[PDB]
RNA sequence: UUAAUUUAUUAAUGCAAACAACCUGCAUUAAAAAUUUCGGUUGGGGCG
RNA sequence: GCCUGUUUACCAAAAACAUCACCUCUAGCAUCACCAGUAUUAGAGGCACCGCCU
RNA sequence: GCUACCUAAGAACAGCUAAAAGAGCACACCCGUCUAUGUAGCAAAAUAGUGGGAAGAUUUAUAGGUAGAGGCGACAAACCUA
């Protein structure tokens, strides 16, 4: 009935105009799948105002069958991503319902066995780099490694900084053009520089303008020359 | 220091090589079988 | 190997049982798990972990009167001997049960949360939301099985629909029927984590053997485009 | 949550042959060759029945075919049932009001010192001292050993004052006598078998103690109960029982009255002695028994108000601790709780010395402690010649 | 062991098979292992 | 090297191994080990008591 | 039936100092630091002295268990009938 879903929603935390905005959302959807879906949520632990945000931008969710809905939300809260931690993970891909658990299993086992990184780790990685579960394997792990071997980035400055965030033509880009102009260098054997190595977040997270005047020091012609050259390479060695 | 490995009773005696065991499994039987063909006069222990 | 297994026994009782050590075997003889051996000779009580379970040929909420609490070697948490009607039975003792105290064991789900005192059972949507529980169960019925160690408490965290989202104590969440049943309170022994052994001879006498003195010391194999980075010469 | 592993349970029998299964053929079997074979089908033999009876390959009937089995329920009280609640579960079953200390009547039979036995601390400390250390070779003699001891050669003192009171020559201590007594409580049937030890027979009944007034005054005490603990805790629930009202001896036995009831807690095990309470209420439970038996065989199987109580005294002992109990009968309308209540008088915890020493405790090559009891306390056993004198 | 050759075996998944699981067949990925080898000259050692 | 202990029976008894303590990783769970246990738990491992500064 | 570890149920630990101790000294008991003897020896690892522990993670009798692409291991690659 109506009346029991619009009070069961009066409950759950939802307010008379997220409830309406949900009823305007169902795309025929029936209220008694709304309903399942909304509890659902909630169980992981999306508040109210979230969850209504997201159905506004992906209603397509409503029309998951329940059983799958359960066992996602149970392997989701396996992995630990609930509340805050599933909200913005939904907020970046909201395809993690409708993502195939195979798909998200494998990415979990790259991460973990190919990888080397903790099951806190994992979570984290999850929680602050949604876009590696669309990213495909075989490219993240070669980012993966490229940031542990090439660049020497050992895991815990993996997962603090987001590395997995940005992109493999952007890390190759900047950090080759660092390297050969000397200011980079890979960790030896022993994990000794000459010159300490300037920090991820100066090299990836900072603008291209800021990375090349802090950092390379060096101008923005010339980082496009090689560019350039560097995606030849890349083309030619493929 | 060595030399007296054997500290005799004969409740492991029997226990370890005795009719019964040797019988229980289908090893010990060709066992038997061996030490009757060989004509053991001590087929068991 | 002709091992057979100790608990054997099919009915319950009081009586502290004479149980068999292990050592870290299996069935077969061979070592299964390493560091169990020795230790003080020990007798199970065995712990009635169904709290609601109505005497025979009776039915309904029913309360128990808190005979003693007494040390569990079996257990890290502290039991206790608890008689209803004309039985008696050993329960998982929680931080402030005392000899005397009464205990309730309902089964009921009021339409109001019922008033929160610790150690009597009620089904988890009979509790308020947030409030420390124990000695949980998976399934109606099934029997405690979380939250059992000394001092832990898990959160009743949520309860929609017939569902209750619980937070054990490792900080993970877990959905439940509501019917299932649990005690209130953090379990019993909460100083449990101060307890320091002083000397290994003490963990000898717990039954702990010593590890293994073998030295440990997997690796992330490097993909072809990345070998020539892995071990570049000072 | 099931008790018993599924690998200590019985193995399930092997699937039939699927030749069974075939409705117009017959199987094959090595039943013919009267040993197991294993390329022939198993073998479905008949249940066996040995013919005739063996005693000593005996398999009695289900337990709802024997000729005594009872849909109703009886709860017995045995020797060796421990009360959770104790006196106060005793005090519920029996319909009974505790009075501490024993009664005047009991207690004045020893302030004159006529009844004073000559040397009599000295002749005590000599009975601790026998039990206690001389008893056996052994060093230190084990309760199993020294309960049973102490309380025969205090009974024993008591019995040398024939000399003073003749009328003590009508009396005997008779052992292995076991008592049965039936009666309900609020549709609860209850019956108590006393086993125990050392029932002192007279030739006489004891003396009431509480007149018609403290009798009928009983009537306003109300029983005390106890929540959620039922009475019946621990006591064994039968429905295999015989309803029968014993009094342990056949018609015309001289010494028919019990005097005391000497109950002894002589276990080595802590766990298996008794608490002092748990002792105190099978001292009521054992005395109420034995009255009770005594007034169904006087004055019939009937409910009612007696008109001449029944009184039994009893002492339980754990060897060092004593217990004192008289309690009189005056009622056998158990089944409410309202009306005349019989009446226990108490007296708990007369421990007859503190402690023992058998061997003398040396610091520093300094005997502290002698050998011997300290803390030894006549009036216990003042107590306890008062009671043996009750009636003499 | 980042020597060569394998996955027979376990663990996963995918596709078939059969009506979600189990089982079977075929693949893929790992763990675990298995078989075998470790050419020649240059006093030895390093780099050659 | 914290300590008591353990070790190459038959050339090494030690600074080696273990060790309380601390630290890391893995696991949300019943009827044969772990365990008739349930995250203050269990397993795998590092290091070596405690105590300090940063 | 040795030995490594374990299971069941047992047993031993004088005396002194301290006090409830993986405490001190020191018998039995276990071990084996150093020296000497011995080296086809009493001995295919012993003897004498000296020494470590000796109420504990101790020692130990009995029965049972783990078996070789294995067991067991307070890792010595130690032990699993010289
Ligand atoms: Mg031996
Ligand atoms: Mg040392
Ligand atoms: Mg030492
Ligand atoms: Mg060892
Ligand atoms: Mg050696
Ligand atoms: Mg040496
Ligand atoms: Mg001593
Ligand atoms: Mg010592
Ligand atoms: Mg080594
Ligand atoms: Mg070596």
């Amino acid at each position: 009935e109506l009346e029991r879903v619009m009070s069961s929603l009066l409950d759950m935390g939802f307010s008379n105009a997220h409830i309406n905005e949900l009823l305007s959302v169902r795309r025929g959807a029936s209220l008694q799948q709304l309903l399942d879906i909304i509890s659902e949520f909630i169980l992981l632990g999306l508040n109210p105002e979230p969850v209504c945000v997201v159905l506004k931008k992906s209603p397509q969710l409503l029309k998951l069958p329940i059983m799958q809905m359960r066992k996602r939300s149970s392997y989701l809260q396996k992995l630990g991503l609930g509340e805050g931690k599933l909200k913005r993970v939904l907020y970046c891909c909201p395809e993690i319902f409708t993502m195939r658990q195979q798909d998200i299993n494998d990415t979990v086992r790259l991460l973990k066995e190919k990888c080397l990184f903790t099951v806190q780790q994992v979570t984290k990685i999850l929680h602050s780099c949604p876009s590696v579960l669309r990213e495909d394997l075989g490219q993240l792990e070669y980012k993966f490694q490229y940031a542990y071997f090439r660049m020497g980035i050992k895991h815990p400055d993996i997962v603090k900084s987001e590395y997995l965030q940005y992109s493999l033509t952007k890390i190759k880009q900047r950090h080759i053009y660092l390297e050969r102009l000397g200011r980079y260098q890979t960790p030896d054997k022993k994990g000794q520089t000459q010159i300490p190595n300037p920090l991820l977040k100066d090299i990836l997270r900072v603008s291209e303008a800021e990375f090349l005047a802090r950092t390379a020091c060096t101008s923005v012609e010339e980082f496009q020359v090689f560019k350039k050259l560097l995606a030849r390479e890349e083309e030619e060695s493929e | 220091a060595r030399g007296n490995e054997y500290q005799p009773s004969n409740i492991k005696r029997k226990n370890k090589h005795g009719w019964v065991r040797r019988l229980s499994t289908p090893a010990g039987v060709q066992v038997i079988l061996r030490r009757m063909l060989k004509g053991r006069k001590s087929l068991s222990h | 190997a002709n091992f057979v297994s100790w608990k054997s026994r099919t009915k319950y009782t009081i009586t502290p049982v004479k149980m068999r050590k292990s050592g870290g075997r299996d069935h077969t003889g061979r070592i299964r798990v390493h560091g169990i051996g020795g230790g003080h000779k020990q007798r199970y009580r065995m712990i009635d972990f169904l709290r609601f379970r109505p005497e025979e040929t009776k039915s309904g909420p029913f309360e128990e009167k808190v005979i003693q609490v007494r040390y569990d070697p079996c257990r890290s948490a502290d039991i206790a001997l608890v008689a209803g009607g004309s039985r008696k039975r050993w329960i998982i003792a929680t931080e402030n049960m005392q000899a005397g105290d009464t205990i309730l064991n309902s089964n009921h789900i009021g339409r109001m949360a019922v008033a929160a005192r610790e150690g009597d059972a009620h089904p988890l949507g009979a509790l308020p939301v947030g409030t420390l529980i124990n000695n949980v169960e998976s399934e109606p019925g099934r029997g405690a099985q979380y939250i059992r160690a000394a001092g832990t408490c898990g959160v009743l965290l949520r309860k929609v629909n017939g569902t209750a989202i619980i937070q054990l104590p490792s900080k993970r969440q877990m959905q439940v029927l509501e019917t299932c049943v649990a005690t209130v309170g953090r379990v019993s022994n909460v100083d449990h984590n101060k307890r320091v052994i002083g000397k290994a001879g003490r963990n000898r006498w717990l039954g702990k053997r010593p590890n293994s003195g073998r030295w440990h010391r997997r690796k992330i194999r490097p993909l072809p485009p990345m070998k020539s980075y892995v071990k570049l010469p000072s | 949550y099931e008790w018993g592993v599924r690998s200590t349970r019985k193995s399930e029998p092997p699937p039939l042959d699927r030749v069974y299964e075939i409705p117009g053929l017959e199987p094959i079997t090595f039943a013919g060759k009267m040993h197991f074979v294993p390329w022939l089908a198993r073998p479905i033999f008949p249940p066996w029945d040995r013919g005739y009876k063996d005693p000593r390959f005996y398999r009695s009937p289900p337990l709802h075919e024997h000729p005594l089995y009872k849909d109703q329920a009886c709860y017995i009280f045995h020797h060796r049932c421990r009360l959770l609640e104790g006196v106060k579960q005793a005090l519920w079953l029996t319909k009974t009001k505790l009075i501490e200390g024993l009664p005047e009547k009991v207690l004045s039979l020893v302030d004159d010192p006529r009844n004073h036995i000559e040397n009599q601390d000295e002749c005590v400390l000599n009975v601790i001292s026998h039990a206690r250390l001389w008893q056996t070779t052994e060093e230190i003699p084990k309760r199993e050993t020294y309960c049973p001891v102490i309380v025969d050669n205090l009974i024993q003192l008591c019995k040398s004052q024939i000399l003073k009171h003749p009328s003590l020559a009508r009396r005997i201590c008779v052992q292995n006598s076991t008592f049965s007594a039936t009666w309900n409580r609020e549709s609860l049937l209850l019956q108590v078998r006393g086993s125990g030890g050392a029932r002192l027979s007279t030739k006489d009944p004891l003396p009431t103690i509480a007149s018609r007034e403290e009798i009928e005054a009983t009537k306003n005490h109300v029983l005390e109960t106890f929540y959620p603990i039922s009475p019946i805790i621990d006591l064994h629930e039968c429905n295999i029982y015989d309803v029968k009202n014993d009094t342990g001896f056949q018609e015309g036995y001289p010494y028919p009255y019990p005097h005391t009831l000497y109950l002894l807690d002589k276990a080595n095990l802590r766990p298996h002695r008794l608490q002092p309470d748990q002792l105190r209420a099978k001292m009521i439970l054992f005395a109420f028994g034995s009255a009770l038996a005594q007034a169904r065989l006087l004055y019939g199987n009937d409910a009612k108000v007696l008109e001449q109580p029944v009184v039994v005294q009893s002492v339980g002992t754990d060897g060092r601790v004593f217990h004192f109990l008289v309690f009189q009968l005056n009622t056998t309308d158990l089944d409410c709780n309202e009306g005349v209540k019989n009446l226990a008088w108490v007296d708990s915890d007369q421990l007859l010395y503190q402690h023992f020493w058998c061997l003398p405790v040396i610091k520093k090559r300094v005997v502290v402690e002698p050998v011997g009891p300290v803390g030894f306390k006549p009036e216990t056993f003042r107590k306890f010649l008062a009671l043996y004198l009750h009636g003499a």
